[PDB]
């Protein structure tokens, strides 16, 4: 009974987190209404990691979600899977963050942050073995980002000995809401390195991509955007949903995935993504899982090295051509993994596949070439930053020039560190 | 960390006030300073006019002197 705290904060992250749930509730057969119906005793082996169990066996999931606007929360109650979420669990202001991190981290988000901490108090007294959290969130905006930020930097304080995932949106000006994207997103990376165990990497520049250059979807819209998001959630949880011997728990997961405490900034990718009936090999699972055009994070692997990676293989098929193919890429690629780390890529199989597909596979790789998701980061921030250009939103909310030079140099040592191991 | 939350937060209070406290103050110079203004322009010229009728009383009081004789 390991149980995981889930946690969406702001527009994105309760989007992308609601469409989460409804896509993990599909797999393990739970309804809407929160009664299972399934047919496989596999879907219910490790339901308790992500629901609790209540009376008249129903499952209610273990999420809280918070927003500084009731909008989007109000959307999710009214949605498909809206009424399985339970009622005290929707924390909710009225005021808004503005897209403004200040407000999200010092001001709006401060009032709000300790009646979260409550729901998540209540959530984590009746867990026999809390895991640990994780968080849905964008780093663009004020809401997830700012208040997001300041929940992990508590909820650390009050379980320092848990660990702590995130599901980080990246912000791109290909998809972007505001010009201050960059300021947000910087200020939060640096709480994300010092307080988070595992935070996989989501960039709407490659989703973005991915729908325009792959799927042939001349306009991507936010809910295309995040059915990629959807089925990438779905996958790097698979061995924490069903039974397994790889990467089973948060903690098994991290020691596994990085190497050094800063560095565990992860690349996730999907395969298939078809824009439909045809049967896909073993083998094209694997290419395309390696793939660049099937990565998340915007990032070419080809410009760095492996430290680890992780692969998860869905549905029923040959465990041997599995090995064997799993086997050839990094014979055939060596020079993309460090020869420091040996046997850093492991491989687990799930016999459930994910909805609409027979075979599917999910890459969760820990790459060098990360650093080019922060430099892009930097570059945009800096270019603003220089001239000092829409402080005013921040400064109006207390904080100095000072709060984002420590930022600034913070992620830049990031990018160092990054290329230190890539050239060892 | 902590700390730096509640230094932020309470600047932010600072500022607002001082900004509240210095449109306040400005204002009511301002319109003190105006007011002043405003009355001795008054005053001045309603002191001219009463030396217009100062002089006009010292010309009526010359007109009974040269009637006299
Ligand atoms: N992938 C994805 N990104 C989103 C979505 N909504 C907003 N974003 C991104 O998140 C950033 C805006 O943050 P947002 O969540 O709206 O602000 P918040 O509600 O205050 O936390 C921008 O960079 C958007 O591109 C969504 O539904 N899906
Ligand atoms: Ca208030
Ligand atoms: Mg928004």
């Amino acid at each position: 009974m390991r149980e995981i705290v889930h946690i969406q904060a702001g527009q994105c992250g309760n989007q992308i987190g609601a469409k989460f749930w409804e896509v993990i509730s599909d797999e393990h057969g739970i309804d809407p209404t929160g009664s299972y119906h399934g047919d496989s005793d596999l879907q219910l082996e490790r339901i308790n990691v992500y629901y609790n169990e209540a009376t008249g066996n129903k499952y209610v999931p273990r999420a809280i979600l918070v927003d500084l606007e009731p909008g989007t929360m109000d959307s999710v109650r009214s949605g498909p899977f809206g009424q399985i979420f339970r009622p005290d669990n929707f924390v909710f202001g009225q005021s808004g963050a503005g897209n403004n991190w200040a407000k999200g981290h010092y001001t709006e988000g401060a009032e709000l942050v300790d009646s979260v901490l409550d729901v998540v108090r209540k959530e984590s007294e009746s867990c026999d073995c809390l895991q640990g959290f994780q968080l849905t969130h964008s780093l663009g905006g004020g809401t997830g980002s700012g208040m997001g930020t300041l929940l992990i930097s508590k909820i650390r304080e009050e379980y320092p000995d848990r660990i702590m995932n995130t599901f980080s949106v990246m912000p791109s000006p290909k998809v972007s809401d505001t010009v201050v994207e960059p300021y947000n997103a910087t200020l939060s990376v640096h709480q994300l390195v010092e307080n988070t165990d595992e935070t996989y990497c989501i960039d709407n520049e490659a989703l973005y991509d991915i729908c325009f250059r792959t799927l042939k979807l001349t306009t991507p819209t936010y809910g295309d955007l995040n059915h990629l998001v959807s089925a990438t959630m779905s996958g790097v949880t698979t061995c924490l949903r069903f039974p397994g011997q790889l990467n089973a728990d948060l903690r098994k997961l991290a020691v596994n995935m990085v190497p050094f405490p800063r560095l565990h900034f992860f690349m996730p990718g999907f395969a298939p993504l078809t824009s439909q009936y045809r049967a896909l090999t073993v083998p094209e699972l694997t290419q395309q899982m390696f793939d660049s055009k099937n990565m998340m994070a915007a990032c070419d692997p080809r410009h760095g090295r492996y430290l680890t990676v992780a692969a998860i293989f869905r549905g029923r098929m040959s465990m041997k051509e599995v090995d064997e193919q799993m086997l050839n890429v990094q014979n055939k690629n060596s020079s993309y993994f460090v020869e420091w780390i040996p046997n850093n890529v492991k491989t687990a199989v799930c016999d459930i596949p994910p909805r609409g597909l027979k075979m599917s596979a999910t890459f969760i790789g820990n790459s060098t070439a990360i650093q080019e998701l922060f430099k892009r980061i930097s570059e945009q921030f800096t270019a603003m930053f220089r001239r000092k250009a829409f402080l005013h939103w921040y400064t109006g909310e207390g904080m100095d020039e000072m709060e984002f030079t420590e930022a600034e140099s913070n992620m830049n040592d990031l990018v160092s560190e990054y290329q230190q191991y890539q050239d060892a | 960390k902590r700390e730096h939350e509640r230094e932020v937060i309470q600047k932010a209070i600072e500022e607002n006030n001082n900004f509240i406290k210095m449109a306040k103050e400005k204002l009511a110079q301002k319109m003190e300073s105006n007011k002043e203004n405003r009355e001795a322009h008054l005053a001045a010229m309603l002191e001219r006019l009463q030396e217009k009728d100062k002089h006009a009383e010292e010309v009526r009081k010359n007109k009974e002197l040269k009637e006299e004789a």
